[PDB]
RNA sequence: CGGAGAGGGAACCCACU
């Protein structure tokens, strides 16, 4: 769907928060370039948490509607719960 | 099996008191008189001999493995 | 629907008030048998080499 | 790791945990976490699964961690509560007449993780500095929490009459600006009930903060219990020997009433209750008399109960036991029931070969006029064994039906989910509800409220 | 009630009788679950009793319904009638070792290469 | 801001126990003295048992455990020995261990009682507690032997304190009591009339407990240190005091070193 | 009845039953009738007399035995049929006297009501002061309490043999134990328990133990496990006991075989551990392959004795018994004689443990929150009577329906020995030394150690052995198996909505597998990876072929369905 | 061989009808405690199907006074079905009624 | 090589080689116990 | 098999420090003293001797876990007075107390023996 | 010779019958062992007593849902004959 | 010589939560 027609919630649900964090910290573990300057922490999960808090994760979420359509929500663009 | 060397609670030596306790019971002494004739003032030490069953005697009735 | 799984342990539970609700105490025998796969990165390369 | 007790009945049975390495060879989990798992530490075994991929490790971290699983969507209540020594010790600690020395206050505050290192001004400055238990629990309570609860022994007329906001019994727990002002904390305040203090804490502050709240409560209260102490003994179960006489009198008049009811039934002087036959109305009269006698003896027991009793110190706190357990221990065990009725006539028109034929008296049909202290006469012992056998059989039989019901329910709804349309559809996109719960709202973030404009 | 008043009155009466047993103990269960159960049991216009006689009759899929009091008659019937399982359920993707559409798997993850331009690698 | 001045008087001195009172000290200090009495008083007990033959009906580890629970008379050698973990030597030397030997064989038809008298030490002054009982009493039984049965073993005695194992616990009963009459009311009697009077209490039969005093502080700590037979009861207290003092001195040395390295 | 009471023609086991309102009169003689002895009561008096009691008290000289008592016409054997038509009295003194008349027509009296109990329930002190499910649980756990199970346990080469170092007869006992010989082969130690909340490590039905007592031998036991093996089975495949030698035998573990003697066995008295060979047995290979028996993993014991003999086929037969002592650690399941079970939660040394005015520190501390709902008042009365008995010098009597002893009498007896009449004592805190504000209930109670140790239940797994039919992890602690992520755990993960974790559990953590399936027909194809030749016969495509990752159980289900002629076709489009 | 097989396995009947013959008879003697051995040597069994929702057979009957222990029974799926024997309870052995 | 055994009945140390029937040269008794080992055993007294 | 060695309760590993000093950032003139391989036996007396010093505003100890062998002593003193010097003065006063107690106890023994 | 019958310990034809405790100890047997079990393949076997309905007695029952209301059964056996329990029911129809 | 470990299965019984 186009950017005008977005009917899903602007809040990043707990499942999206869990899976985005997991799949981004996995990328950090495979030596993907970090999007946020770190202060010496070495754990990819904490690195991914910091990126999520700073809203810099280079990932977008495809929300499949029941009819078959989908919406592309950028992680930076929707509200994080915590 | 055999009398423990020390009382579990107190730690006072009880291992040497069993034969003397049986000897005192082989007299007019009751258990309550034998225990404090042996010097057991605390019931923790008293139960060590009062409730002990001496199964080593039943174990010795069997012939040994060797000779 | 249900099946046996690797990386699983089982033993007797016992109370311990001196750790938070999110913590669980596991024996060194269980922890020294079950493993977690860490991917090497220049951040943890020295620690993993020492390990 | 994810950690469960195998009979998993709900999603608070498989919960995430952080691993701490401890010397010996047993799993150790915090005592609040016992309640969701339904653990007992009586030989229970729990099996532990370690997520292997970092993605699923993060998923467990963000979904199934125990601090995140405090409040159930089943009944919008917290699942973990202060239990089994810490609850009783909190009840004894937050009493009005609890005063702590300077060294004791420092020792207790040393066990607070969420402590700013600032010692509060004591509730008494002279003749000598003494703090209060509420004054330390106020530091325990995190943030700025505002809630009002009522203690178990809160009298009904207190709210209507004067002293409403100045409680003589120190009931009506009031927490204001994150500070315990007045009230004794019990099960109905720190337990798993809706609107409890922990529930308000979870709903206001974070799940991590409520985790810290559990940890601080348990550590500091269990360390104050080293000084206070809590037991139970054979003296806790004895009465004044005037209460014994009162109970004996109640039992004797109840037996005389049962005998005279039997006489009226035998002389055909008893009119059957409309809607019932003679047999069932006689049974109803006998049961009413016996139940009234048991209730009166129990009430006499609680009235005789002392302030220092450990049975009361447990039941009032709600950690373990009920108000009928004290009655069965001290006054009267009660009347034994098999399938709801009195003990049936196994023999020829009698219950045991020690009873005369057609003996409908209380002793001949399962009533036990003795308590657990005086012991049970052999007939009463056999009847109580037969009564408890029914419950033991039910415990085993019920599982093979309840687990089957649960599996059958799950296999009919296992694919029903909330789509991104916010509607509820099954696996084949058939609409079940246009909004989840016909409101679109999560079941774990709601509360009980009152509609003021109604009536 | 189904014969006399109709399916919607059945849903309400079933909710009342199902809440009666739960609240008889004094325990509380949120209305969410009672409503969902009474809806999925009555979302097809007929009384869909939760047995193999009511759960397997709905056209959910042979793989899904071969996990419940079944897995021989269902599979032979599906083979005989050439039924196709769309694999849109949960217990269907679970068998094949695939992400069930159940949250963390209900959606797909994509890279925003525009946001990849920022950020740098460090030693 | 300084230390207080404690005083001690002995109320009873015996080869079995010492009963005395400590005044003008802290409850924590008194408890730590009572605690070192049980935990941190080194004595000599056997920790290394090698069995060359065991035809008895009690198995090898049972025999070793019963042997280890046997106390050994170590009044002054425990001070001049060294922990086996600290001695420079190999497995064992006389400077950190004491060798024991036990060779008993039953040949007659009468049941043979293997006692602690049958343990032969290499050091004549480090022996079991069969030393002196004149001014008839039996000795610690180890095992009973049938005709033809025997056991041969060689054992070593190490220096240890009760924190490792209870066999290095020099004391049997350490009675601890302060404020026998509930003047401080650190405990609360629901019915004080039902509670028997303490041995150290000074009250008439009419009075049940002392009147409460808010200004009071725990003093007059009553001890009754009962020795198991290894150390003398009078020297157990001295060794405990020395051990606590040296532990505090070592902690102070470590703290001073850390501070001077931090600055 | 006259003939049966003299054993003239009718033997004692025969039961005669007269139904009165319905005119039948039935006589039963068949086998299987369950019956118990009852006293004979005439007008209102027993036939048991002072002369009977006297001439039977001087037994072993007058040989007036129970058979002579039956022949005297004093007792009868009454089955259920005859128990319907008879009138019993619980106690002759209390139920045969002039008073407000209840029956006045008794026919039999019971010897003692405590004989309604069994064997495991006759060891419960004060069983009428407990809730009945507690008594049932104690009757169940009495079969699991470890002790000297038999006197000849050293000659008895037996698997899973458990004996305690220092069993004790209970300080408080029933009069029915002397007939169960429980005071000759007891299972348990009379521990000094303090029912108090000390630190919180006993909160949920758990228990604190005294580390110093355990060091002194408290509840210390030894575990006997026996291993059997026999050589043989074919024309030339002859089994033989020997030391397997690496150049000769083909299949060998990394385990060290030097512990074996050259005949193929270990000499008794050798320290052994997990994955250590015990019986070196090899079969001739048509060089040789071993069938040596390995010690069960994580046992770590010592060989006790080794016996060699011939079975009934004349082949060499060996049984080896291994000692392994089990020092009570935390998690070991302990229980009392009232159904109060519990695992050790922590072990404090004597210094850390609370203590009385004397140096008495409780061997065991249990949570007081286990009494009020369980209502084991028999446990409290046992703990009181145990102190009374250990102070008096007598063995306590806990006959169920004694009625000659009660809580008031026990309390009055205890008050004479310098203790609080209700058993409470003023314990002092073991850490701070401050006396505990509440007074602690403490006294000797007979606790039992159950067979459910924690070292026999603890196990883990990390990609261990695998089953043969489906490539899932094995099952069982002994086979280094994995736990079952069952159907309810799957449902719980669905409810959590952790789909990635569910797939990780059921797919990679159990049996990851890859199969090749044709794109045209959803049938499994044939893949030759080294030559990269992927062809699906029945289509002759060889070109459009898909690889799909699958659980092995799913693949094997598909293969079974195809064997059943069902064609599960899996198109990836 | 029939006696040995039946007593060693517990299938009470011919070896061909292993599934038809009732099992559970002739159990391995429990030799962990002397009380356990006595309890296993004094034990009755009700050969009715387990896992059944009819609790009437499992209940403690009034005619169990003094012949079957009311307290002693397994807590599993054999509540009331497996019951031990009272102390003085004796089982008649049979004789000729002639 | 020698592997001396013990008769269960007469307790006689009797020499047996490998691959021989388990027999006691007197009393004909057919159950043998092996021996106590010669290697060192070290037991802590704990 | 998970049982720790009995000597673990008081023996430092190689590289371990008997005492560790960490400044407390929450409040001024406060410090946390971590003692390894010691327990209540030392912590209680240290706390009690610290509480006698009028210049000590806070003093307490804890064992984080009984299975572990550690004890944490937090000391807060008035400004112009250091927690480190407070701890060392408490130690040097407790040592003097113990030495005086030793002298008096041995004197009492000597006069009790035939006196 | 027909075969060898497994024999119960401490029975009237067992080799431990009536032996004194000293003889039992000489035979490496426990004097406290109650006996009553079989040794088969060197493993103790205990015949658990099996309950059954009494034979040759008339029982009148009333099953709830059946074509007949009352039914009287008397399972019958001769004095340990080869024939099994030949059960006969006498029943009354339920209208 | 390559460290080889994968070590059947079915049935019944007991027991644990
Ligand atoms: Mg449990």
């Amino acid at each position: 769907q186009a950017n005008q027609k977005r009917i899903t919630t602007p809040y990043m649900t707990k499942y999206e928060r869990a899976r985005v964090l997991g799949t981004r910290a996995l990328q950090i573990a495979m030596c993907a370039p970090v999007m946020v300057e770190l202060e010496g922490e070495t754990d990819p999960l904490l690195i991914a948490m910091k990126e999520l808090k700073a809203r810099k994760i280079p990932i977008i979420i495809r929300r499949y509607l029941p009819d078959g359509s989908y919406e592309d929500w950028g992680v930076d663009e929707l509200i994080i719960s915590d | 099996m055999i009398i423990p060397v020390r009382c579990f609670t107190c730690g006072k030596i009880v291992g040497n008191k069993w034969e003397a306790y049986l000897g005192l019971l082989q007299a007019e002494y009751t258990e309550g008189d034998a225990l404090d004739a042996l010097g057991l003032k605390r019931y923790c030490c008293r139960r060590m001999l009062l409730a002990h069953v001496d199964l080593i005697e039943k174990l010795l009735n069997y012939a040994p493995l060797e000779k | 629907m249900g099946k046996r799984v690797d990386f699983s342990a089982r033993t007797v539970i016992t109370p311990d008030p001196n750790l938070s609700i999110d913590q669980v105490g596991v024996p060194r025998s269980i922890a020294a048998n079950m493993t977690f796969a860490e991917i090497v990165t220049p951040f943890n390369i020295d620690r993993l080499q020492e390990l | 790791v994810i950690f469960n007790r195998q009979p998993t009945l709900h999603k608070m049975s498989m919960m995430g945990h952080r691993v701490r390495i401890l010397p010996w060879s047993t799993f150790r989990l915090n005592l609040s976490v016992t309640t969701p798992y339904n653990a007992d530490f009586d030989g229970d075994e729990m099996n532990l699964h370690l997520p292997q991929s970092l993605e699923t490790r993060a998923e467990i971290q963000e979904l199934a961690m125990v601090p995140r699983m405090i409040v159930t969507p089943q009944s919008n209540r917290p699942v973990m509560g202060i239990v089994q020594d810490t609850l009783t010790a909190v009840r004894k600690f937050t009493k009005r007449d609890v005063f702590l020395e300077r060294g004791e206050v420092m020792n207790l505050l040393m066990f607070l993780s969420t402590w700013d290192g600032k010692v509060p001004q004591p509730a008494i400055l002279k003749p000598r500095p003494l703090w209060t238990g509420k004054q330390i629990f106020s530091l325990i309570i995190p943030g700025h929490i505002n809630c009002i609860r009522t203690h178990s022994t809160h009298p009904d007329d207190e709210d209507s009459g004067p002293y409403k906001h100045i409680s003589p019994g120190d009931t009506k727990v009031v927490v204001e600006n994150g500070e315990l002002i007045m009230g004794i904390l019990c099960k109905k305040s720190l337990g798993t009930s809706a609107g409890s203090l922990v529930h308000i804490s979870y709903l206001e502050m974070g799940h991590d903060i409520t985790r810290l709240f559990y940890s601080n409560i348990q550590t500091v209260i269990n360390n104050w219990l080293l000084i206070e102490g809590h037991t139970i003994g054979i003296g806790d179960s004895i009465a004044d020997s005037k209460t014994y006489q009162d109970i004996q009198n109640t039992i004797k008049k109840a037996k005389q009433d049962v005998i005279e009811v039997i006489e009226k039934a035998h002389n055909n002087e008893l009119e059957p209750t409309p809607g019932n036959t003679l047999r069932q109305t006689f049974e109803n009269q006998v049961n009413r008399i016996l139940n009234d006698a048991r209730d009166k003896t129990g009430s006499s027991a609680q009235k005789s109960l002392s302030e220092y009793n450990n049975f009361k110190s447990m039941v009032v706190s709600g950690a373990k036991g009920s108000k009928i357990n004290i009655s069965q221990v001290i006054a009267v065990v009660g009347q034994q029931n098999v399938e709801g009725k009195r003990i049936p006539f196994g023999f020829k028109h009698r219950t045991l070969p020690h009873f005369i034929k057609d003996d409908y008296g209380p002793e001949s049909r399962g009533f036990v006029e003795n308590s657990y202290l005086a012991g049970l006469t052999p007939t009463e012992f056999f009847f109580h064994a037969m009564g408890g056998r029914e419950g033991l059989i039910d415990t085993a039989v019920k599982t093979a039906e309840t687990g089957y019901i649960q599996r059958r329910l799950i296999k009919s709804m296992e694919s029903v989910m909330v789509k991104y349309d916010a509607t509820v559809r099954n696996s084949i996109n058939q609409v079940v509800q246009l909004r989840y719960g016909e409101d679109g709202l999560a079941g774990e973030s709601v509360e009980f409220q009152n509609l003021a404009t109604l009536k | 009630i189904f014969t006399v008043l109709g399916i919607e009155a059945v849903r309400k009466a079933l909710e009342r009788e199902l809440y009666h047993v739960i609240s008889f103990d004094g325990s509380y269960v949120n209305y969410r679950h009672l409503a969902l159960l009474c809806d999925t049991m009555t979302c097809r216009g007929h009384l869909m009793a939760i047995t193999r006689h009511g759960v397997n009759r709905q056209d959910t899929g042979p793989l899904m319904k071969c996990s419940f009091e079944e897995t021989v008659d269902v599979l032979m019937e599906a083979a005989a009638h050439g039924e196709s399982d769309p694999m849109k359920g949960v217990s269907e993707n679970i068998m094949l070792g695939q992400l069930a559409p159940a949250g963390t798997g209900c959606f797909d993850l994509l890279l925003d290469a525009e946001k990849c331009k920022y950020g740098m690698e460090i030693p | 801001p300084y230390a207080n001045q404690p005083t001690v008087r002995i109320t009873e001195l015996t080869d079995e126990n010492v009963k005395f009172i400590i005044e003008n000290t802290d409850l924590a200090v008194a408890n730590s003295i009572r605690r070192v009495f049980i935990a941190e008083v080194p004595i000599i007990a056997i920790d290394w048992v090698q069995i060359d033959a065991n035809s008895s009906v009690l198995h090898d580890e049972f025999i070793a455990h019963r042997l280890g629970l046997i106390p050994l008379t170590s009044d002054d050698i425990v001070d001049k020995l060294q922990y086996s973990r600290d001695c420079t030597c190999e497995e064992f030397c006389p400077e950190c261990s004491v060798e024991f030997t036990l060779d008993v064989r039953c040949n007659e038809d009468q049941t043979r009682h293997v006692t602690s008298r049958d343990l032969i030490s290499n050091s004549p002054r480090v022996i079991p507690v069969t030393s002196r009982n004149r001014d008839e009493q039996d000795d610690i039984l180890i095992v009973k032997l049938r005709k033809g049965q025997e056991l041969r073993l060689r054992a070593y005695a190490k220096k240890g304190f009760g924190k490792e194992h209870a066999k290095w616990n020099p004391t049997a009963g350490v009675a601890f009591e302060y404020d026998p009459d509930n003047a401080l009311r650190h405990t609360v009697y629901p019915k004080p009339e039902e509670w028997p009077k303490s041995e150290y209490s000074e009250l008439d039969e009419d009075e049940s407990q002392a009147p409460y005093d808010p200004n009071g502080k725990p003093e007059r700590f009553y001890y009754n240190v009962e020795s198991c037979g290894s150390l003398r009861p009078e020297t157990i207290v001295l060794s405990a005091l020395s051990g606590l003092k040296k532990k505090l001195s070592d902690l102070q040395t470590q703290l001073s070193h850390e501070i001077q390295s931090d600055v | 009845r006259k003939l049966r009471r003299q054993m003239d023609i009718i033997v004692s086991e025969v039961s005669m039953i007269r139904d009165i309102r319905e005119r039948e009169i039935r006589i039963y003689t068949d086998a299987g009738r369950i019956c118990r002895p009852l006293l004979i009561v005439e007008k209102q008096k027993l036939l048991l007399k002072k002369r009977h009691i006297d001439q039977l008290k001087e037994r072993e000289y007058n040989n007036y035995s129970w058979q002579d008592l039956v022949a005297s016409g004093v007792v009868e054997y009454i089955d259920t049929l005859e128990e319907e038509t008879v009138m019993l009295a619980m106690t002759p003194d209390d139920l045969q006297e002039k008073e407000v008349a209840y029956c006045s027509t008794y026919t039999h009296c019971e010897i003692h009501p405590s004989m309604i109990l069994g064997v495991c329930a006759s060891i419960i002190p004060f069983p009428d002061h407990n809730q009945s499910p507690r008594n049932t649980y104690q009757s169940a756990m009495g079969k699991q309490a470890m002790g000297v199970y038999i006197t000849n346990f050293h000659v008895r080469m037996d698997t899973l043999a458990h004996v305690l170092y220092y069993p004790q007869k209970p300080l408080v006992t029933t009069r029915s134990m002397e007939y169960l010989r429980f005071r000759e082969l007891p299972a348990g130690i009379n521990s000094i328990v303090a029912i108090a909340s000390y630190t919180g490590y006993n909160q949920e039905d758990s228990v604190i133990m005294n580390r110093s007592a355990v060091d002194r031998g408290f509840f210390r036991s030894v575990f006997y496990r026996s291993y059997k093996e026999q050589e043989s089975k074919g024309f030339d495949q002859e089994e033989v006991f020997e030391k397997p030698t690496r150049e000769t035998c083909q299949g060998m573990r990394h385990a060290i075989y030097d512990k074996l003697d050259d005949d193929g066995l270990i000499a008794p008295g050798v320290r052994v551990s997990g994955d250590d060979v015990i019986i070196g047995k090899t079969v001739t290979l048509p060089t040789k392959r071993d069938c040596s028996t390995f010690l069960r993993t994580s046992e770590t014991g010592i060989v006790d004795q080794v016996m060699v003999t011939l079975n009934q086929e004349g082949y060499k037969f060996c049984k080896i018994r291994v000692r392994s002592v089990r020092i009570p650690q935390i998690g070991d399941k302990f229980a009392s004689r009232h159904g109060q079970k519990g695992t050790c939660g922590i072990q404090y040394r004597q210094e850390d443990m609370p203590f009385t005015c004397e140096g008495i520190t409780p061997d065991i501390i249990i949570n007081p929150h286990a009494i009020p709902s369980r209502m084991t008042i028999g446990h409290l009365i046992e703990c009181l009577q145990g102190k009374v008995s250990a102070n008096k010098g007598e063995i306590g009597d806990a006959t169920p329906f004694n009625d000659a002893v009660n809580v008031q009498k026990i309390s009055n007896l205890l008050s004479d020995y310098g203790y609080h009449l209700r058993g409470n004592e003023v314990l002092y805190n073991g850490f701070t030394g401050r006396k505990i504000t509440s007074q602690i209930f403490i006294g000797p109670t007979y606790y039992q150690r159950l067979k459910h140790m924690v070292d026999d239940k603890i196990h883990s797994r990390a990609r261990g052995p695998i089953q043969i039919l489906n490539r899932q992890p094995m099952e069982g602690r002994s086979r280094d198996g994995g736990l079952r992520f069952g159907e309810m755990e799957r449902d719980c993960q669905i409810a959590h909505g952790a789909a990635q974790f569910l797939r990780e559990r059921l797919f990679e953590a159990s049996d990851p597998y890859q199969v090749h399936v044709c794109n045209l027909c959803g049938i499994m194809a044939i893949a030759n990876t080294r030559t990269h030749t992927y062809e699906c016969r029945g289509c002759r495509n060889k070109t459009q072929i898909s690889l799909v990752r699958m659980p092995y159980a799913c693949k094997l289900l598909f293969q079974e369905l195809m064997s059943m002629s069902i064609a599960p076709r899996m198109m990836s489009v | 061989d029939g006696l040995k097989y039946s007593l060693a396995t517990g299938n009470w009947g011919d070896q061909k009808k292993a599934h038809q013959a009732r099992a559970g008879v002739s159990q391995v003697l429990n030799r962990l405690t002397f009380a356990s051995t006595l309890s296993h040597l004094r034990r009755l069994n009700s050969p009715i199907g387990r896992d059944g929702k009819l609790a009437k057979p499992r209940q403690l009957h009034n005619t169990l006074w003094g012949m079957v222990c009311p307290a002693e029974t397994p807590e599993g799926h054999a509540v009331g079905l497996v019951k031990n024997l009272a102390l003085m309870a004796y089982i008649s052995v049979g004789s000729q009624p002639s | 090589q020698p592997m001396i055994y013990i008769c269960g009945e007469c307790h006689t140390e009797n020499e047996i080689k490998s691959r021989d029937p388990i027999r006691c040269r007197e009393c004909g008794y057919r159950i043998m116990y092996k021996k106590r080992t010669k290697r060192l055993v070290v037991f802590d007294a704990r | 098999m998970n049982a720790p060695p009995a000597f673990e309760s008081f023996l430092l590993f190689e590289g371990e420090k008997k005492i560790t000093i960490n400044k407390d950032t929450k409040v001024p003139n406060a410090c946390l003293f971590t003692i390894n391989k010691e327990d209540h036996t030392l912590g209680n007396i240290i706390k009690s001797q610290l509480l006698k010093d009028p210049q000590v505003l806070f003093a307490g100890y804890k064992v984080p876990h009984p299975l572990e062998h550690k004890i944490i002593i937090r000391v807060q003193t008035t400004p112009d007075y250091s927690p480190q010097e407070a701890f060392t003065n408490a130690i040097t006063d407790l040592i003097s107390e113990l030495s005086l107690l030793e002298e008096r106890f041995r004197v009492a023994i000597k006069d009790k023996q035939e006196g | 010779f027909i075969g060898k019958i497994p024999i119960m310990l401490r029975s009237t034809y067992c080799l431990l019958n009536g032996l004194t405790d000293r003889d039992l100890c000489e035979l490496n047997e426990c004097p406290l062992d109650p006996g009553g079990y079989f040794i088969i393949n060197g493993s103790e076997k205990v015949l658990i007593a099996q309950e059954k309905m009494a034979t040759n007695t008339v029982y009148v029952f009333a099953k709830k849902d059946s074509k007949y209301a009352y039914t009287g059964e008397c399972r019958s056996c001769l004095e340990n004959s080869s024939r099994p329990t030949s059960t006969i029911w006498v029943s009354m129809l339920a209208r």
